[PDB]
RNA sequence: CCCAUAGUAGGCCUAAAAGCAGCCACCAAUUAAGAAAGCGUUCAAGCUCAACACCCACUACCUAAAAAAUCCCAAACAUAUAA
RNA sequence: CUCGAUGUUGGAUCAGGACAUCCCGAUGGUGCAGCCGCUAUUAAAGGUUCGUUUGUUCAACGAUUAAAGUCCUACGUGAUCU
């Protein structure tokens, strides 16, 4: 019978080789996720369809930010085959009230607080 | 002269289906994406 | 067309007790 | 090399052998540590059936292949060169290594069919009357499988079956 | 000749030769040993 | 030896083997002598004389074969192998026998 | 195997129900067509053939 | 001067009083009256019993699942006994007598009407289980001649093995998994539910790891 | 349909079939063939 | 030299970037002088309007 | 590939069993050759293998096919930088 | 699939095709002397009888023939017939 899958915890234990490959820092884990759905929920069990709705991933290729906490990660582990998970990067820190309207999320996962639409002078 | 008994893709006797070169690459490409998802759920 | 046999097992139709 | 000459003078047959000029390997191979002539010159996986300059160094004057022991080739490259020589003969790239013909024998005219990459002898291949379904198609082989490891400069690998 | 899927030499005089795209067994001493690959 | 025994030595009258054992180019001639001096080969024709001449003159080895028809076969083993000399020796036997009969 | 004989509607016209058994060493011929199924006929045709050849061996 | 080598000595090996294979009956002494389900899982997956040598040094290794009926046992018993040397060789059974009941309905019956009567008995055999084990004052080459003949007559793929060949076969497989340059393996993908692959896989694939498919065993899978 | 265990090799699902092809054993390939070195 | 000893495509040698930078300036100045003197006729443009 | 003498037809059994129907032993001559591994003979002969010598045969020791009934069935291609 | 119908045996008529070849052709093996056979490879261009009984397909039997082949074709073909 096809039932829900229990993923062993050994799968989610990063080796030192993995850290070098992906550049993550285990001592400074990223605060937020960037979850994007890249696979259809059709031809998948209903519990995967429901979790996608809970995460706000109804529309594919639409980035969504979620907190890097065990409860949120538990939902991600169920539909990890339908999504792309990337860490959110803040080169200039969190957006402030002054630059709320000048933010953009680049394809590299970086949220830039200034977006001038001009070439760099350097 | 070569016909599949019954329907092609169902039944005891089926029309064989073969994995092309790009079919493997597409699966490997999605496998790499999910492998990186395992890393970001570990921290 | 041949006349077949019959099952000799009877009963066993009880529902679950919940 | 060595030659055998048979002369009959005064109803007496005399058989003699003499040593002719023997070619020598070109000095200073790029890979002296190589164990066989192919890899000593970095020619492994880098020659085809039409490279008759390389193939003519390992064949007899009548087109026959030379022994592996005499040439010193490895077993893998000996079979590669042997098949390349066969394809060269069928492609007509070796007109000066024709089989020996006994005196008084003149071959009859035969149809001229240009061919290349001929894996199998033309006189021993049956026609494909029934191609078969797309999932069981009977293919026409092209080239030799022993040349699958040749350096391919194209993204598409060699198609050995057409 | 007798068509065979596995060719075996039945005596010392039999020899395997590949002719017309298939393997054969020939024996001058015992002609009954001749076999053809099927 | 076995191949030469099948053909036999009927049309051969005398076989003379000349070689210098102290030279470095008489191995092929000595191998030819061993094949001919075999009991099986000699048993085919007891009227055929096999003579081995050993000399220290430094001359190149030579094999002289005399047939019943009077023709002579001379094979010089200085630059010939034992197998080649045997094949030439066998070919002449197959031809001199046909001419006589 | 051959088609039976009798007033039996369409089944005989297409179905080879009758079975004929011939014992080559003895030449005895046994035919049975009572049952609609050939296998049922074949078994009884064997049984009659066994019984008839049982007498033959006794005669033998 | 030809170089000779020492030969092994079998003077320390004892031969039982009954070297030949014992007779195996079609059915047990007491016939079974409770009909059993099909239970196809008895020939599915690796064998967890009779996978190691006990007394002998040579045996027939089962490379797939299948059922052995009385016809196969007679083929094994007659061929091995005829082709063996009782004074220096002995053979034993590594499989039990046929015990699993097999039911066959009457010929020509339509579907329904209960379950058919018991017809014969079979012995379920999984992959990797020894069937017949031999040993004694002999080499592997002496017994490999007819053991391979018997092996190819079994309903499942089989091959004659020895204590050395079987150990080499297992160690070669372990080496293949160790030096496998493929970054993706069946075990890793299936256990982690990558791509949601378990929707098309079986729960048994978590332990079979792609090496088994139905009753078939694939030694080339790592 | 067919059961889990069949006498014939049951046709695999295409998703499973692609998984088998991807996860094939790849033997290590040395940079230089051993026969080409002393 | 064999058939597979060298790639089928001919070798391509790109110009020296130090020299080519001077060459680019000459070309840009040449085209710029055309605009100053008006050495052009009808002009066509490709514009991105309404997606 | 090349080559093969001998105690001795070992004893026993057997009409006969001589390496090769069974049983026991399986020692020894010659630099080298099993009281015989495979054929053969009514029994013997006879032909090979394991020996010596010669000599770098300097071997792979992983495997196997096909047949249906209107008419084969896209055409083709092994070579120009993985997109 | 078809019951707001897809008409059943066998025969007549016309036959289309497969080859797993009955005959004729070409070959290998034989416990192939020859004459007749057995077995296998290859070959589908051509041919493959007339009658008594039985509704018959068959089968039995008579007389022949180089041979009286095995099957498919909605158990070929009833808007052609019986
Ligand atoms: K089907
Ligand atoms: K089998
Ligand atoms: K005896
Ligand atoms: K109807
Ligand atoms: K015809
Ligand atoms: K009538
Ligand atoms: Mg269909
Ligand atoms: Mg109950
Ligand atoms: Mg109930
Ligand atoms: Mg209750
Ligand atoms: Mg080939
Ligand atoms: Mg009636
Ligand atoms: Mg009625
Ligand atoms: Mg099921
Ligand atoms: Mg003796
Ligand atoms: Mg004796
Ligand atoms: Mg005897
Ligand atoms: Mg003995
Ligand atoms: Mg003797
Ligand atoms: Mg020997
Ligand atoms: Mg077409
Ligand atoms: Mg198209
Ligand atoms: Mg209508
Ligand atoms: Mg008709
Ligand atoms: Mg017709
Ligand atoms: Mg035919
Ligand atoms: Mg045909
Ligand atoms: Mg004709
Ligand atoms: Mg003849
Ligand atoms: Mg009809
Ligand atoms: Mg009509
Ligand atoms: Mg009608
Ligand atoms: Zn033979």
């Amino acid at each position: 019978k096809f039932t829900r899958s229990r993923i062993p915890e050994k799968v989610f234990q990063a080796s030192p080789e993995d850290h070098e490959k992906y550049g993550g820092d285990p001592q400074n884990p990223h605060k937020l996720h960037i979850v994007t759905r890249i696979k259809s929920t059709r031809r998948r069990p209903y519990w995967e369809k429901d979790i996608i709705k809970m995460l706000g991933l109804e529309k594919a290729h639409t980035p969504q930010v979620h907190k890097n906490i065990p409860s949120v990660n538990a939902k991600l582990k169920v539909v990890k085959h339908l999504i792309r998970i990337k860490p959110l990067k803040l080169p200039q820190g969190l957006p402030a009230e002054e630059n709320m309207s000048n933010t953009c999320l680049k394809s590299t996962g970086e949220l830039v607080v200034q977006w001038h639409l001009k070439p760099v002078e350097q | 002269r070569g016909r599949i008994p019954g329907r092609q893709w169902i039944g005891k006797h089926r029309r064989p289906r073969f994995v092309s070169l790009r079919a493997k690459q597409n699966m490997i490409r999605r496998l790499e994406i999910e492998a990186e998802n395992h890393y970001w759920l570990s921290m | 067309k041949k006349s077949g046999g019959s099952s000799k097992n009877l009963g066993g139709k009880s529902s679950g007790r919940r | 090399f060595r030659e055998v000459v048979e002369t009959q003078e005064g109803k007496t047959t005399i058989i003699e052998g003499r040593i002719t000029a023997t070619p020598k390997e070109s000095p200073n191979p790029p890979n002296p540590s190589g164990q066989c002539p192919i890899c000593r010159w970095n020619l492994k996986h880098k020659y085809n059936y039409d490279d008759v300059l390389l193939l003519s160094q390992f064949i007899r004057p009548h087109g026959g292949m030379l022994p592996r022991k005499i040439t010193g080739l490895c077993q893998e490259e000996h079979r590669k060169i042997e098949e390349c020589v066969k394809m060269a003969h069928r492609a007509g790239l070796l007109p000066n290594h024709r089989p020996r013909l006994p005196e008084g024998v003149v071959p009859k005219s035969k149809p001229q069919l240009n061919r290349y990459l001929t894996r199998w002898a033309p006189g021993s291949v049956k026609p494909i009357y029934k191609k078969g379904p797309r999932w069981n198609r009977v293919r026409m082989p092209v080239g030799s499988p022993l040349l699958r490891d040749n350096v391919c400069y194209s993204r598409t690998p060699w198609k050995l079956y057409h | 000749f007798k068509n065979k899927t596995v060719l075996k030499k039945r005596c010392k005089d039999c020899y395997l030769v590949k002719r017309r795209g298939r393997w054969y067994v020939y024996c001058k001493t015992h002609p009954r040993h001749k076999q053809r690959q099927m | 030896a076995a191949a030469l025994a099948r053909l036999g030595l009927r049309p051969v009258k005398q076989v003379r083997v000349q070689f210098c054992p102290f030279e470095k180019n008489v191995e092929s001639t000595r191998t030819f002598l061993q094949t001919v001096s075999s009991e099986k080969v000699r048993s085919t024709n007891l009227n055929c004389s096999v003579i081995a001449d050993v000399r220290h003159d430094g001359s190149e080895p030579c094999v002289d074969v005399l047939f019943g028809d009077g023709h002579r076969l001379i094979m010089r083993g200085a630059h010939l192998t034992a197998l080649e000399m045997l094949t030439a020796f066998a070919s002449h036997i197959r031809a001199r026998d046909a001419a006589g009969s | 195997t051959f088609r039976a004989k009798g007033a039996a509607a369409q089944h005989v016209n297409k179905t080879d129900s009758a079975v004929r058994l011939v014992h080559i060493p003895t030449g005895l011929v046994v035919e049975c067509q009572q049952e609609r199924s050939q296998i049922k006929n074949k078994e009884i045709a064997f049984r009659v053939l066994r019984a008839r050849l049982y007498q033959q061996i006794i005669e033998k | 001067v030809k170089t000779l080598l020492p030969v092994p000595s079998f003077e320390d090996v004892s031969i039982p009083e009954k070297p030949k294979l014992r007779f195996i009956e079609r059915a047990p002494l007491v016939p079974k009256v409770r009909r059993e389900p099909k239970n196809l899982s008895d020939i599915r997956g690796p064998s967890t019993e009779a996978t190691e040598f006990t007394e002998g040094n040579f045996a027939i290794l089962a490379l797939g699942g299948g059922y052995l009926h009385w016809g196969h046992f007679e083929m094994m018993r007659l061929t091995i006994n005829r082709s063996m040397d009782p004074k220096n060789m002995f053979a034993i059974w590594r499989v039990p007598a046929p015990f699993k009941p097999i039911t066959r309905k009457s010929v020509g019956h339509r579907m329904g009407g209960g379950k058919g009567a018991i017809d014969h008995y079979v012995t379920p055999v999984k992959a990797g289980r020894l069937v017949v084990e031999m040993g004694g004052r002999c080499e592997f080459e002496e017994v490999q001649g007819f053991l391979d003949q018997v092996a190819h007559k079994l309903p499942f793929a089989a091959k004659a093995v020895s204590r050395g060949t079987l150990e080499k076969m297992r160690k070669d497989q372990e080496e293949r998994e160790r030096n496998n340059q493929n970054p993706w393996t069946f075990e890793r993908i299936a256990t982690a539910n990558m791509l949601g692959i378990r929707k098309v896989l079986s729960p048994y694939d978590l332990t079979h790891k792609g090496k088994y498919w139905g009753k078939f065993y694939m030694p080339k899978r790592v | 349909g067919s059961k889990a265990v069949t006498r014939h090799r049951r046709v695999m699902h295409f998703q499973r079939q692609k998984l088998m092809a991807v996860t094939e054993y790849i033997p290590p390939k040395p940079a230089i063939h051993p026969s080409c070195l002393p | 030299k064999t058939s597979l000893s060298s790639p089928p495509w001919p070798e391509v040698v790109l110009p020296d970037p130090v020299e080519e930078t001077r060459h680019h300036a000459e070309v840009v100045k040449k085209v710029n002088e055309m605009i100053v003197t008006g050495q052009y006729g009808r002009l066509f443009a490709v514009v991105h309007f309404a997606s």
